[PDB]
Parts: C-alpha cells; structure tokens; sequence
C-alpha cells in the first residue's frame, strides 16, 4: 500500500522531469530512484483482474536501466524512457481498479487483491519514496494511532430527509401546528408553522425546536445562518402521514423570534449563539440543536389585522423558519464533498464492469444509504478504497 | 393536540405513585341520587333534601354539588332515561313480576349504544352480528316480525296480511329485540306511540351504578343464555326503612365512587371518537 | 504500558520457578531476565499516589544481582531473592492503583499517572518480556490497527430496562393490548398480551413485535431460545404511564404462534429462524428483532370456552411470550461478564480511597449508565483501566 | 493433523515472544524452531478452497532464515519477522476453513482437504512441536486407545423436548392425571398433576415417575436439585394430543412427597438420594430416574378445604414438581456447552460460504437433530472438526 503510492509518485515525476533538452543535474536524483524501481521489479510476475467483467491480464517485467552519462537530455534519451513508463503506468491502473472493486467484512483495512498482497513483502519495500499527499499522510498517521484530519468543502454529512411533524391535528386539517424540514447534503432548512397564530397560546408565544444528530464529530466548522426557509414559503398541498388524504398549507411569514443555536458534544454545550446571524464558527460538535419561537405581533395595521381572526376559518397560516449551511469543516473519517471526485471514481469503476453486490457496501454505492448506517466496518473499507482512488488520480485522470 | 389519531404509550414499571386525589374529585364533580316517588312518602319531610346535603359536606362534597331527582316506577322511568351529571347511582325496588324489565333498564343505562333511525314503511331489515339490537321505547310498543327468505317470500307469515305476523312485544314502554342474525325481516311497529331504533353497543358506561333495593340478585345484562355476568357497578342491599337505605349511601360514598369512573366519552381526548 | 506487563510477568515467574532444591537449568533463562531488570531499574526514583485518600509513597531502587553459579538452588539463594521480589511486587501494586484511578477525556489511551509516563522511555524498553496474556495481546494488535476480539461468557450487553407499551387503552383499563419486557444482563423476556383474545381481529390473529438494538457488534454468539416468559405469567397490579393510577393484569398463557427471530446488521438480515427453539447461532449482528403472534384457538372444550366470552367483562387475559439468552459471544470492545472480575477490581479501588467524580466515568462506576451512553471516549478509558487491572491480578489477587 | 497444531503453536509464540527490546536468551529456542519450520516448508506448494463460495488460493513458500546474532532485539529484527509471520498465519486460516467444511461417512477421522492430506507425510513431521492443548492431547490419547476426557460447564446433553402424558383422560378434559416436562440444554423440569387430589386413591397417595435416558455416559457430575417446577405453575391452555381441541390447566402446588433420584448405568443403581435437596454428585451414570409422589394433606384449615371437594367440579388442580440442573460434568465424547465457542465457529464458516448439505451432518448444523441421532459416524466427524476449530482459535479469534 505504501509501495503502491511510491510507484505512482515516481512515474508522475518521470513524465514531468525527464523532458527534452533539460539539464542532467535537474534529474540526477530521480534517475537513481527510477533505476532502483526497475532492479526490484525485474524477474517478478503478477496477475490482475477476474471479478465481474474486469479482464484477466498477466504482467511480466524485464527492462534495462537508464543511462547516467549525458549533460543535456536528448530525444534518444526521452523516447527510450517513454516506452518503459507506458508499461508501468498501465500496470498501476489495473492494480488500482482491482483494489477499488473488492471488499471484506472482517478486516477491510488489509489489502484484498492478489497483486497488492504480493507487493506487501519486505522485498518490495526499497521502492518506498516520499509520502506527501493528503491521503497517504493520513494513512500513515492513523496506522500508528495518531490524530488525523481531512479538510472538506461542503461535506456530505447529512443524509437526504424531507418530512414533517404535527404537534396538533384533526381529520379536517384546518388547525395545525408543527415543523417541516429538509436535510440534504450540508444544508438544513427547518420551518415551524401555527395556523391560529398564537391567539390562545400563553403570552401569545409558540415555541419550536428541531434537533439534528450527526454521524461523525466535526471540528472547526464555518457555518452560515440566515433567518428564512425559502423552500417552505409557497402554497402547496401535502399528503397525510400514512398516505391516506392530502392537506393544504398556505403560508405567510413572520420573522423568527428569540433564535438560539447550540452545538453539543456528548450532551455538553460547546458553543451557543443568540439572535446572531451571518457567519458563525463551531469548534467541536456532533449535534446541532435549533430553537426558535413565533410571537404574535401586538400592533397591527388594518391590512394585517384581517389576516388573523379569532374564529375558526384561518385562510393565511403563520410560518417561521431558519436556514443553516456548513461551508467547510474538518472531520477525522473520510466523507464526500463538493470539491474532489473520489466518490465518483469508485462508483464509475463498479458500474462499468458490472460488479455484483458484496457484503459491505450498499447496492449501487448509494451515499444516502451509506451515511445512514455508517458502521466501523464500512469506515475501514471506505478509507481503503478512497486512498487507492487517490493514487490512480495522479497517473490517469 | 392530535385528536383523531391513535398513538401507543410507553412507560416504565418503576415509577413512584402520585398523591391520593380522591379528595379533589369530590371538590369538583357532581352527584345524582335517584329514588322512586314512594320513598319520599315514608320519609314525611319537606326538608330531608336539606338534611342529607348537610351530611354530604362531612365526606367532602360541597353544598350545590349533589342533585336529587324522582321517578314513579321503573316502567315510567324507562320511557326516557337520561343521565345528566358526572357521577350518579340509581335505586330500584325488587318486583317478582318485573323480571325482564329490571334487566332492560340495567341494559340501557349501564352500556353505551350507538343508534341509527329506522323506517318501517320503506325498507326491509336485518341484524348484522351479535352486537346489533333493535331498541324501541315509547308510550305503547307492539312489534310483529315477519321473516323473509332469499327470494323475499314469507316464512310462516304472509307479507301482506298483518295478522299472520309474529309478535315479540305487547304494549311495553321499552323493548330490546334480539332476532336471528342475517335474515331480512318485515316489521309492524305501531309507530304512533312507539319509536324503533337500530342500535349498536360499544364499550359500557362507567359513571352509573345500580342499587337493587331488596329481593334476589338476578340481572341478565347480556343477550346470550350461556353467560350472565354480575359486574362491579350492580349491587344489592336489603331494606326495612328508606332512612337506613339513604344513610348507607351517605356513609359509603368513598366506596361507591371508587367502583365507578368518569365517562370516557365525556373527556376532551374522545373528540372524534364520538363525544367531544 | 508494555513494560509494566513485563515487570509483572517475571515477578510472577520468579516466585514460581525460584524454589528450593530445583535444578539450575530450569531457571537459567529467568535469572538472565531478572538480573537485567535490576540493571535497568537501579539509580531511578519514582513517586506514586496523591489523589483521594491514596497515600504518597517514594520509591528508590538500589539492589544487587543474583548469583549464577549453583547446581541446585539452596535456602540461602531463595531467601536472598524473596527480599528483592517483595519490594518490586509492592511497587507494581502502587503503580497499578495509581493508573486505574485516573482518567482523561482528550486521549484516554495514553498513560495518566506520573510513574507510567516515566516508564514509557526508551531507557526502560529493555525490560520487555513476552506478551502472552489476552488483554496485552489485544493491546498490541489494536495499537497497530489489526482486528482484535474478546471472548465472553454471558456478556453484560443489555442495560437494565423494565417497561411496557399499550397499543390500545382507555381510562377504565379493562381492554388492553401491547407488550411487556425485561432486558437485563444478557437476557430478554418479552411477553405480548391481548384482553379480548382476538375476538374481533381479522382472521383472529394478533401480531406482536419487539426490536432490541445493541451498542456494539457481537460475533459468533450461542443463543438459547425458549417459548415462555416466566416472569410475566402471574397476576400483578401495574401503575399507569405517568404514575397516576394502577391497573390489573390477570394472565392465562397460550403458546406463541409463528415465531420469527431475525439478526440484523446495518438493516441487512444476516440470520433468521422460524419456529426453531433450543440452541441457535448468530454469526454477526447488532440488532435482534423478535416477532410472534397470538392466534385464537378455533376448537375449545367447555372448560376453555368459559374463559373467553364475546362481551366486555374479560376476567382472564391472554398472554404470549418468549425468552432469549446469550450464552457466550465474541465482541471487539471490552465489556463485563459473569466469569472474570475486572469490573469489580476497578470499582473496589475507587470506593476504598474515596475518589471524586471525574469528567468521563459515571458516578459510582454504574454499569447501567456506562453501557447506555458508551461513547468512543469512554471506550478508550475503559480498555486502559481493564488492562491495568489485569496486570495487577497476576501478582495480587 | 499433529503438524497443523505445530504450525499454529509456534506462530502464536512468535508474535508473543519476538518483541522489541527483549533479551536474546528469552527467544533462543523459539528461533531454532522457527528457522526449522521454514527449511521444511520451502519449495513446496499448496492449494486450498474450492467448495461452496470458498475461493481457490495457491500458496508458495520461498523465505529466508532469521538472524541469530543479536543481544537485544531491535526494530529491524521485529519488522523483518512480522512480514513472514503474516504470510503463514494467512495460510493456516485457509487450511482450517478448508477442513471444517468437509466431511466423509466411511472414515471421518482421516483428513479430508487436499492440503491436510499433503501435510501428513514424513517429510513434514520435523515441524512437530509440543502438544499441550486440551483437544490435541485428547486427539493423541484417543488415537492410541487410551482413556480420554473433556470437562464441560453446563453441557448440552439433552435435546429440546416439551410434551406431556395423560394417564387418565376423557373427552371433557376435567379429571386428568399425568406428568409434564421440559428437557432443554442441561436442565430437567418435570411436574406431575392430579385433578382429584387423590380423593379415591389407595391411602390418598398418587405415584409419579419420569425416566430420562442419556446419549453418552457422563462422569463426576455436580447436580443441583430443587423441589419446584416454576415453569408449570401458572394457568395455561394446552392443545390435545392430535391437535384437535384444547384443555385447561389451573394449578395449585403442594410439596413433593417421598422424592427418590436414581443414577443408572446399564440398569445398575450407581447412586441414589432420598429427600435430599441442594447440591449432589453423580460419579458414573447414563440414565436419570426421577420418582416422586403426591399425598393429600390429612389436616386442612377452612381456607384449604374449600379447594378440594368430593364431587366432580374441580376448579383448583393439584400439582407436584421437581427441577434438576447439571452444573459441570466430564464426558468422553465431544459436546457443546455454555463456556466455549467451538460449535459457533463451525456453523459460522458453513453459513458464510453457502455450503451444500452433505451426507453426515444435519441441515444447518442443528444441534437438536445432531444429539438426537448421535451415531458413531457423526462422532468421528464432530471431533475432527472441533479440533480444527480449536487450532484456528489460537491465531484468529
Ligand atoms: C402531591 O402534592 O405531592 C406529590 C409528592 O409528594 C407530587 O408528586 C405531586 O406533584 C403533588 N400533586 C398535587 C398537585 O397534589
Ligand atoms: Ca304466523
Ligand atoms: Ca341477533
Ligand atoms: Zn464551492
Ligand atoms: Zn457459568
């Protein structure tokens, strides 16, 4: 695993530094690495593929060393090295696709393919080169039990969920109370409603609350908070809880009163913010607890006072909502986000070669089903496959 | 607060009990004692309602909380029994002649009946299951039942001749009719003084008790021959003087109230289960 | 930590192998270990205790080597070694009690006492001896991220819980339906009841269900299943849900019809068993889902038919129950069980020396409160303290 | 078979004794064993798997010896040995799973897999190491026809059975007599009943008896005897013998009179106990014979005398029961129990790899079906598979 990154690092540098006309002292230490790759790899033989429609290929290495005697590199020296690099870079593609496609349930952090088990001998350890990427550095710190961290831009921490809750209801569905929400990606939009507009509430104030637990602990997040849910603002018809009938929701929107956002960790309040919108921070949390309340306005112009009567026909329903959005955070387990394409490389290999459903991952690599039940057996497999997908992205985009 | 829906209730088996709260029930609720009109004749008083209500103050009930009503007999109480206040208990004498009619009144007020109207002229009638009865009350009810077949022809009756019909009641103030379940019938209610009504029983009534003053203890509240249970709220006590009957009720309020409960229909939580 | 086990292993073997009259070749390799303990430990000085009522002691090592020249050991050689062993075995007791009593919240897997931080230098690493116990082998496999496993006999995986659920109720409490359960230790006893005995149910069958989620994933369990809950079989009076009133429960017991036990893992059915009692296995699961139903008997003798009428007074209530019991299983995190006394050694030290409540563990080391919220911060502390308690049990019972 | 245990013994000791910083004289005799493993195993090649979903793997051994020249072991010496141990410990897993999955009917005590037949040559006999485990010691004593013995804690000797017997009956089912029992695991609960309460019996005494034969002969058992069957103590409704009708059983419970427990061996009374409860012993037996009787009480208070009339309506039925429980015993054949998990390791391999039903074992490895017909052909297979499962448990938990 450490020597699979070390093969790809000095094939990336060999296509970049060994160019025509360059001075020899620019590449004097790469050629000592590239010649010492070849000496270790000669005489061995490998075999990749076999699962699904992934074809079986056999690999055999018998190459010669590079020359170490020029002052400026010429077109003979480049063209005799390109037909050696192009055989290794085809070998690393078929080892990385052989490993992203396999999985185990007992110990997923171990290598699973036949070729990567064979590269983990002490014979092949002399190919080891620097480990400077983000995923190979966190592969080594976490293997010694030291603290790691991945930096994300808009991480997919919330599974998809769109539902509601009725704290007061009747079969006519004309005097209701409760909340509605959408949790999707890295964004929460909750909105509380009350059809009577707190005409009989004590002190004309109705209290709402919405608690979102996370799956993993986030660290040093940057969060944007805005006092409107724009998705629950228009008239719509909504089905009932069991799909029997439908009910109508015609909102008018007040401002949210007495907003309190809390950031919990094992039930302890780490941060809190009271009527403070814009950008906020959250240093360590795993549970977000939103709290906001509706207050009936005590003074109303004649255009407003017609909307909220005392009797039963309520044609304009009051609505109070919020909107939260995580911009960037630092987690310790691997996730998906909006910047890098490591999830898209894993699913595209499995979909292309028609791979059967195994014992660990959900069918079709569904991210909503995978972050919902994000077991420690799935975490060790998901890190092992995102790290191999990161090695393949250096050579083959 | 979610009136129509049914939701399950969880709760731990290790929770401390609440307070006594039998006192606070007496401060708020009401009480109705019923008695036949000859009971006040032996009493020979026009202030004995005042006298009893001084004695209910000892057991926690306030002054304006206990109401008294009358009736002449169980034949004339049953043309329209309607129970008004929160808790009540009725008192009836034993008659060896009125075997069935004591069981009719204890059927009508101790249970709860969901009832639909009927039209003798227009339709043909049948009973669906064991909980379907035909409750009929009025000044003078006389019911004749002509059973039909799968082709709507008479079985033992001519469907035009009303004399060949088959009688189940004669000039009664109240009737509860059980016929065989699943056969279309043709009916002969004298609807000028009677009123038949397709009814259907739910769970029983929790706020009324029955004190059978004297006699033996027989009451078939159910409909079948094969059982006849004696529930918690039907009881019996012997008599020589109606003073002693009334002193026993006033002394033992706390036990009679304990045997009954509040009417589960009367609460807020039954708002779409037939009673707001 | 690895050298604290290595001190206790060769003090246990020194009291066992260095006996009077034994041949020298039996102890020829232990004395080379025991002399090489002493050379490393001389000149150093230590300090233990200080928290609670645990007294402060100072330790100082200046000892001489053992003789390596006899053929059979005599009473001079034994009695000059017992007064060296008895000073080391008093030192290890006060380091193990200093570590079982301390805890941290950031990184609990690190040593916390002053003496065990000092033993983790490379000067003291030459005292290292074989690591053959169960807890010190799982300390080393888990420190390199390899798969571990602890074998338990009746593990305390369920927190204590005794409650009920009413799916049909009224304030009179005379026509009820629902389940009752006891989850305690490693045993589940669920029982479903129905007062009407399915007289109005469709096809006279009433369906019950009871779902128990676990805290950690168990592996290769041996489970005994018996078709009666003997605890919910007698007449009793039960309080209401809010403690207002009490209600009466007079059971008669039918047999459970159509029993299905399922063993889930991330929502996937691993094992299933349909009307199969006795001993069963469960290879990998973290959620047990019991399902059973009541069926009204279609044919009844006259002694039975009086019990179940059609009308409202139900004096004999129907009851259907099950009983499950885990005999032995293999988990990956530490737990408590019925065979070993590692939980009892930890609490007895904290209770004896009057130790204040810290930031991690529950007050009084309550196991019901600790397995209920079994966070990963508590798991790293609980393994670090059970492992120290296992080292102390070799020397001092 | 003897050399398969000898591979696993010195791979377990190699991960325990070869640690960093240890003295060389601690491991001076293990390295001579570990080097002499490698010399025997080089040049050979193996093949495991092929049945069910168990994959086919090929094994090839070409390794170098370990160094024998240091004074204290360093991190170079440990890390060059861990990448040799990790290839052998993967080989032993796939030989042990290849053998627990196969079976034969002619001679099940012989090796069945292709790899274990090849390890039984005289070329591989020099790998043989000490045989100190319980199952490998009983493998060798029984192979020479010497007396063996396995020690169990609550052995599963009884198959599951729950039934009754009516010695007096009529279609009304209102005057009955007989016994009821539950035999499950290692526990017997028998209960005798009589509806008339011996009103017409001679001397008002009714005699009961219940005889339980065993499958194998147990030795030196520790048995707990208590004078109540708590399972047959509550009112229940029971079906008839052919499932036609149901009958009602409403017990009241007297004490058991004149209890005699006998422990038979070939029809000879080895032990006997008369009205002696608590803990008892049983040195050699294969048949348990319980005997107890009901006696009508001659003097009764007025609260008791109403329960038992002279006429026909008996509403309270008399009941007398016992309870027996085997705590620990020593058998000679292999069984299952409540402490060790050897049965759970065998079934978990067969369930995971979707193995077809063979000619010997019951479908699904049902223990109730296997101890019911426990033939000598099944005994030789069950010992051969529990012994391989014991070897695999040393390396991989
Ligand atoms: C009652 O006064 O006291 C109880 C405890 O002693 C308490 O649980 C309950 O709240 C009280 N109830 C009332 C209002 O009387
Ligand atoms: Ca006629
Ligand atoms: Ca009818
Ligand atoms: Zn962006
Ligand atoms: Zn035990």
């Amino acid at each position: 695993m450490d020597v699979l990154y070390s093969l790809s690092k000095t094939l990336k540098d060999a296509r970049d530094k060994i160019v025509e006309g360059t001075l020899y002292s620019n590449v004097s230490d790469l050629i000592q690495q590239f010649n010492q790759m070849i000496i270790t790899m000669n005489g061995n033989e490998f075999q990749t593929g076999g699962i699904g429609n992934l074809p079986i290929r056999n690999w055999n290495f018998n190459f010669g060393l590079l020359g170490t005697t020029l002052l400026n590199l010429d077109a003979n020296y480049v063209e005799t090295a390109r037909n050696t690099i192009d055989y290794f870079v085809d070998f690393v593609d078929n080892v990385c696709m052989d490993e992203m496609v396999r999985e185990s349930q007992r110990n997923g952090i171990a290598p699973q393919s036949d070729s990567l088990r064979k590269l983990s001998a002490i014979k092949f350890k002399r190919i080891n080169f620097d480990n400077s990427s983000e995923y190979i550095e966190n592969w080594n710190l976490q293997n010694r039990r030291q603290r790691t961290g991945f930096t994300f831009h808009k991480p997919n921490i919330f599974p998809y969920s769109a539902s509601f809750t009725l704290n007061r209801s009747q079969p006519a569905h004309d005097n209701l109370m409760g909340t509605m929400w959408l949790n999707a990606g890295s964004e929460i939009q909750v909105a509380g409603f009350d059809y009577s507009c707190a005409i009989n509430a004590p002190a004309n104030i109705q209290q709402f609350e919405h608690i979102v637990p996370l799956r993993r602990v986030l660290t040093t997040a940057t969060i944007t908070l805005l006092p409107d849910a724009e998705r629950f603002s228009f008239p719509r018809v909504i089905n009932s809880a069991d799909g029997a009938t439908t009910w109508f929701f015609n909102p008018v929107i007040l401002r949210p009163n007495n907003v309190e956002v809390e950031f919990l960790l094992n039930g302890q309040i780490i941060n809190t913010y009271q009527a403070r919108f814009g950008t906020i921070v959250a240093r360590n949390f795993d549970t977000i607890r939103l709290s906001f309340q509706l207050m009936r306005p005590p003074n109303m112009t004649p255009a407003v006072a017609v909307l909220f009567p005392n009797a039963q026909p309520f044609e304009h329903h009051a609505t109070v909502g919020l909107t939260l959005r995580i911009e960037s955070a630092v987690c310790e387990s691997v996730l998906a986000d909006a910047s890098e394409t490591l999830l898209a490389n894993v699913t595209s290999v499995r979909q292309e070669y028609a791979i059967p459903v195994g014992p660990v991952f959900p069918p079709g690599m569904n991210w909503t089903d995978l972050i919902t039940n994000y077991s420690p057996s799935r975490e060790d497999n998901l890190q092992r496959v995102f790290t191999v997908a990161s090695i393949r992205s250096m050579l083959i985009k | 607060q979610n009136y129509g829906i049914n939701l399950p209730i969880t709760g731990s088996m290790d929770t401390a009990y609440a307070n006594s709260t039998q006192e606070e029930t007496f401060l708020t609720s009401t009480l109705c004692l019923y008695y036949p009109t000859e009971a006040a004749t032996e009493i020979n008083d026009n202030s004995w309602k005042d006298t009893l209500s001084q004695l209910f103050l000892t057991k926690g009930w306030p002054t304006g909380s206990v109401y008294f009503k009358e009736y002449t007999n169980i034949a004339s109480f049953s043309v329209d029994p309607q129970l008004y206040c929160d808790y009540n208990v009725v008192l009836m004498k034993y008659d060896a002649t009125l075997q069935l009619d004591m069981s009719e009144l204890a059927d009508l007020i101790l249970n709860e009946w969901l009832c639909n109207p009927m039209d003798i002229t227009l339709y043909y009638y049948q009973q669906t299951d064991e909980a379907n009865k035909w409750i009929s009350m009025g000044s003078s009810c006389t019911i004749k039942v002509c059973p039909l077949n799968t082709q709507t022809l008479g079985i033992g009756c001519l469907t035009t001749d009303a004399t060949t019909f088959e009688e189940v009641a004669t000039a009664e103030k109240l009737v509860i009719t059980d016929v065989v379940d699943g056969v279309n019938h043709k009916l002969d209610v004298t609807t000028a003084t009677c009123t038949i009504r397709n009814c259907k029983k739910l769970g029983p009534r929790e706020n009324v008790a029955v004190i059978q003053v004297g006699g033996s203890d027989i009451l078939d509240i159910t409909a079948d021959p094969t059982t006849a249970p004696q529930t918690e709220r039907m009881m019996r006590i012997n008599w020589k003087k109606w003073w002693q009957v009334f002193y026993t009720v006033v002394d033992y309020v706390d036990q009679i109230i304990q045997v009954m409960s509040k009417r589960s229909r009367s609460l807020n939580s039954a708002a779409f289960y037939y009673r707001v």
